[PDB]
């Protein structure tokens, strides 16, 4: 369950 | 010849001890069982001296109540201000197994003595201001376990040999010997008269002997192991010993009989120091178990214990004036209690 | 004081038995760890066996094991040694000694000529 | 040698011993005596303690 | 709902679990008494490094693996998250410094007793703190707070290249360097041990020793090691975006925090010795 | 702030601190070792061999490896060690040496000994046993007017262990003997201890050099142990 606060945060912009 | 002199002596200690349970009408405990206890005392650690490489021996407090003296395993002695906690002075020895201490009524010297079996006297007011060894009483064949100074010109010393002596500082000669006991002699403690001293030995016993006469004034027993302090009381007619047998006696030297007795189930440890304070009521007493304990002198009671020691309690000293107590464990540290 | 009273010695025939008694006063007998010791004519103190304070732990030395046996009862306190199969070389003064501290497990000095805690010794004899 | 021994126990027999009840009252005595004067037993205030922090 | 309500719960078990342990280590390093030693200092170094990563790294990342946003202000983005890499380069150079001691302390017993001096041990935490910091600089503004689908977010919004090269320079002093210096002192150290040149009792401590150092050995290489492979998976490879890759970055963290939460407990309370210090502050 | 006599003590107090802080520097680095041993044994012997690198305690100073050694041998005492002993509960190692050749004051040794290995103050210091005069014993043992069983009767079921090691051309009576006794102490040493401390039994001659070597080097696994408990690796 990906978050947009997650992946967001692991990849970067 | 001995057969008859062996029951002679057990006749004669016969009716020595006849004649000493003939006096004993009441114990202490039925007269001041009606005294109101002392109830909890507690007292922290005021200040903390620091700066011993070895393990404390010795301890002793002046007559000013501010200065102390300690010794080290390492072969120093170490004068401190308790006041203001600064290091006053700073004596290194010949022999590093220094086990007792002394300083003088007047300030001037200081005396040592160990495993060795030379007793060194320092003086401390130089003409130039530096320590330096003053006088090295030799002649003993035993270490020395404890040292007093009655006068600026005598000193009374306590050797390994079952035997302890006077010394004139003045000449260097021993002046007087006192010889009977059949053990160590672990410790001394001076009159306020400085006329009689107790001594107690290896033995489970002690002897009060006269400085004029060097005779043995009397003998006390009743312990059951190895006697290591004696204190004094504040009056002069009572001392307290400590033994290895976790328990404390308290004699009385007009009477002759055990007076008192301290001892509890939760003790296995061996005793190291006593001393009492100025009034007499309270008696502290350091154990093997890392702490000391203060005892009610009138009622055997458990008024206060002092813990925060890490290692094994080697010496305890009240002041004078009995505002701080000063002790001293193998942990290197100087506590000041109030 | 601390009395240690010895008995059961004397004069006997090589090869009988013997009970030595010790008898303590004026301490606590169940808290100490006791001993026997040997003396002979004309020679040193020599350890011979030894007991704990609760009756276990019972040590002897090379030269009685199998002979010689040390028991103590704490009812009455009392240490008792029997002895069996006596040589002629056993005849020496016997010692109770006691231990210098209590609740311990090692004790010094009990070998000592001039020690504190021992008593006067009984003699035994091993001869015709 | 036991001469010694037993000279000293014969010395030390006659001694003028008291009741231990007499000297119980007079240790309790000097000790209430001094209750007043004792640091340990009475703490003063820290104005005058030198001990102080 | 597995992967919904337990991640904060086991978040808060390895927060506390690291915190009782920390403060565990650090009441009896402090308290008790003889705290000035160099191996009582060293430890109490990787005790403090290691307390101050978790309070660091455990509750911000929890927050922001569970809330949607960035609920903090501007300065708790770029402060902690450099205070992260800060505390974990401390500790691990904490950890190479430790094995260096042991090693000279094992190899030369005797002719290393003039140099182990508490002052060399406080120059060395002083060193590993500073090259700490001087790696760490970068990171006050590599995260930092944007926008993203109308929500605040922390992000490290940096251009890629830069990024990159980052990674890779972090990834080579934080993990490469250290891993390489612990084995190559570890095994020296237990080939002396271990040398040709009596009793079943210095048999027994010999194996208690490999095992520890093999087990400290095998810990310090596979707590970091999916982290930083995550990382180069990341920048090298596809990385879909799926449950399974939300579960193993969840578990990469998970065994992250499980380095700083055991350390303490292999370290200090782990030996009969050290123990006894309950006896004392009771 | 304060006076001129305050800031004067605290001066003196200051350089006071900064002289046995100097001092520590050389306290700490030098070995203190006791040595303990009945008469008969050798003990003049061996401190006479290692001197070539009423006073109480003889202190013997020498330099190894530029590590300092400070042995002290008791001296005057009237055969009384049940007080003063404490007095060593710091020493790094005691030196226990022990006459092999007198079977009559063997057991008497281990009397010594053990009380030593169960002393409630010495539960931290290793013992380093010095069997001393084994020449004597050889030939003793070789004489064959000398049964060792007649004063140990678990002599005779004892024999040669498998994983004995003795130098080239020796007897194997001599090496049984030697074995024995040396079993002896090491079964008193293993009874207690609880890994606190290890005893290094050694076979010295009286007339070797390379025992002052041996001891430095025990010395040395000695301080291994104590960095055993620092690292709490045991
Ligand atoms: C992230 C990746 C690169 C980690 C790789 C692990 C490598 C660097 C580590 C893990 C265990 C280590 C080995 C352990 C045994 C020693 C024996 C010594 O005589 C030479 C080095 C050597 C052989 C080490 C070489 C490096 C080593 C192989
Ligand atoms: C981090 C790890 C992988 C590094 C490996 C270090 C190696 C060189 C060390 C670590 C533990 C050691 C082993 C421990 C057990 C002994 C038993 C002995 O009878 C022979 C040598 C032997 C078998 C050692 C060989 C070398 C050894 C394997």
């Amino acid at each position: 369950g990906w978050t947009l606060n997650s992946a967001g945060y692991l990849l970067g912009p | 010849e001995l057969d008859q002199l062996r029951q002679e002596a057990e006749q004669l200690k016969n009716q020595i001890r006849d004649a000493r349970k003939a006096c004993a009408d009441a114990t202490l405990s039925q007269i001041t069982n009606n005294i109101d206890p002392v109830g909890r005392i507690q007292m922290r650690t005021r200040r903390t001296l620091r700066g011993h490489l070895a393990k404390i021996y010795a301890m002793h407090w002046g007559t000013d109540s501010r200065l102390l003296v300690s010794a080290s395993q390492d072969g120093k002695l170490i004068i401190w201000d308790s006041y203001t906690t600064n290091k006053v002075h700073a004596i290194p020895l010949r022999s590093s197994w220094v086990m007792t201490c002394a300083y003088a009524p007047s300030g001037n010297y200081v005396a040592c003595g160990g495993l060795d079996n030379i007793c060194s006297i320092y003086n401390l007011k130089t003409r130039e201001g530096n320590v330096r060894v003053s006088r090295e009483l030799a002649g003993h064949t035993g270490y020395l376990s404890c040292c007093r100074f009655l006068d600026d010109n005598q000193i009374v010393t306590s050797s390994g040999d079952t035997t302890c002596a006077l010394w004139d500082i003045e000449t260097g000669q021993q002046t007087t010997t006192f010889t009977g006991h059949t053990g160590d002699v672990m410790s001394l403690s001076l009159a306020p008269d400085t006329r009689l001293f107790v001594s107690g030995a290896c033995d489970a016993s002690a002897k009060l002997w006269d400085v004029r006469e060097g005779m043995c004034r009397q003998t006390f027993t009743g312990h059951e192991s190895d006697i290591n302090a004696i204190c004094f009381f504040p009056n002069g007619n009572a001392f307290a010993t400590g033994s290895d047998d976790a328990t404390c006696r308290l004699f009385d030297l007009r009477a002759d009989q055990e007076l008192m007795t301290y001892s509890h189930d939760n003790i296995i440890c061996g005793i190291t120091s006593v001393s009492f304070s100025k009034s007499g009521r309270l008696l502290l007493a350091g154990y093997d178990d890392f702490n000391c304990n203060v005892w009610d002198a009138l009622k055997a009671d458990r008024a206060g214990v002092l813990a925060g020691h890490d290692n094994r309690v080697s010496c305890l000293g009240v002041t004078d004036d009995g505002m701080a107590v000063a002790t001293g464990s193998w942990d290197s540290f100087l506590k000041i209690w109030n | 004081q601390v009395q240690l009273q010895e008995s059961g010695g004397g004069l006997v025939q090589p090869g009988g038995s013997l009970r030595l008694s010790c008898a303590a006063s004026g301490f606590t007998f169940s808290n100490y760890k006791m001993n026997w010791v040997r003396q002979a004519p004309g020679k040193g103190l020599e350890w011979v066996s030894d007991i704990s304070q609760s009756g276990a732990s019972i040590s002897y030395t090379g030269s009685v094991k199998g002979r010689f046996t040390i028991s103590r009862d704490n009812a009455k306190n009392t240490l008792y040694l029997q002895m069996n199969s006596l040589k002629p070389e056993d005849t020496a003064v016997y010692y109770c000694a006691r231990c210098p501290a209590p609740f311990t497990r090692d004790c010094f000095d009990v070998t000592s000529t001039t020690y504190a805690y021992r008593g006067q010794g009984t003699q035994v004899t091993v001869s015709s | 040698q036991a001469r010694k021994l037993v000279e000293q126990l014969k010395m030390e027999a006659n001694i003028d011993r008291i009741k231990v009840s007499k000297a119980a009252a007079d240790l309790m005595a000097y000790c209430e005596a001094h209750a007043k004067e004792d640091p340990l037993l009475t703490p003063v205030p820290a104005s005058e303690n030198p001990f102080r922090e | 709902h597995p992967e919904a309500v337990i991640v904060p719960l086991l978040f808060a078990l390895i927060f506390l679990v690291g915190t009782v342990g920390n403060t565990l280590v650090l009441a009896v390093l402090l308290r008790g008494g003889q705290a000035v030693s160099t191996t009582n200092l060293f430890i109490l170094n990787l005790g403090v490094a290691d307390l101050c990563f978790i309070l660091c790294c455990v509750p911000f990342q929890a927050t922001i693996y569970t809330l949607d946003g960035w609920v903090f202000g501007s300065l708790l983005c770029k402060a902690v998250h450099f205070l992260i890499f800060l505390t974990m380069h401390a500790s691990s150079f904490t950890l190479a410094a430790v094995s260096l001691d042991r090693y000279l302390a094992i190899r030369y017993p005797l002719h290393s007793r003039e140099l182990r001096t508490p002052r060399n041990a406080l120059a060395a935490i002083g060193l590993i703190w500073g090259l700490s910091l001087l790696f760490s600089g970068p990171y006050l503004s590599y995260y930092r707070q944007s926008q993203l689908a109308n929500l605040t977010v922390c992000h490290p919004a940096w251009s890629a290249p830069r990024r990159r090269a980052m990674d890779i320079c972090t990834f080579v002093f934080s993990y490469l360097l250290p891993v390489l210096v612990l084995g190559l002192t570890y095994a020296r150290t237990l080939r002396y041990l271990w040398r040709a040149v009596a009793g079943s009792g210095a048999r027994r401590a010999k194996r208690k020793v490999t095992r520890m150092i093999l087990i400290v050995a095998a810990l310090f290489c596979l707590c970091w090691m999916p982290h930083h492979a995550l990382i180069l998976c990341v920048w090298f490879g596809q990385f879909p975006l799926t449950r399974a890759t939300y579960a193993l970055r969840i578990l990469s963290h998970l065994v992250s925090y499980a380095n700083s939460c055991v350390n303490p407990i292999v370290y200090a309370l782990v030996s009969k010795h050290f123990r006894k210090g309950f006896r004392t502050i009771c | 702030t304060l006076s001129a006599e305050d800031k004067a003590a605290v001066e003196r107090s200051k350089m006071i601190e900064k002289q046995l802080q100097k001092d520590k520097q050389v306290y700490r680095r030098t070995l203190r070792l006791l040595l303990l041993g009945a008469d008969n044994s050798g003990k003049s012997t061996i401190v006479k061999q290692m001197r070539i690198y009423t006073s109480g305690i003889f202190e013997t100073k020498f330099q190894v490896d530029k590590v300092n050694f400070h042995m002290f041998d008791v001296g005057a005492q009237r055969d009384e060690r049940r007080k003063w002993i404490q007095c060593f509960n710091d020493v790094t190692a005691i030196i226990f040496v022990v006459d092999s050749s007198d079977y009559n004051r063997l057991q008497e040794a281990l009397n010594d000994f053990k009380s030593i290995w169960n002393n409630r103050w010495l539960r931290t210091i290793s013992v380093i046993l010095f069997l001393n005069k084994q020449d004597l014993l050889a030939e003793k043992v070789l004489a064959g007017k000398s049964k060792i069983e007649d004063y140990f009767p678990e002599f005779a079921r004892y024999t040669t262990p498998e994983d004995a090691t003795p130098e080239p051309g020796e007897d194997p009576r001599v090496t049984r003997a030697k074995y024995f006794i040396r079993k002896e102490f090491v079964d008193i040493s293993t009874a207690s201890g609880d890994g606190r401390h290890i005893c290094y039994p050694h076979f010295t001659c009286a007339v070797d050099t390379e025992n002052a070597r041996r001891i430095f080097n025990d010395c040395k696994d000695i301080i291994l142990q104590m960095n055993l408990r620092e690292y709490n690796l045991v």
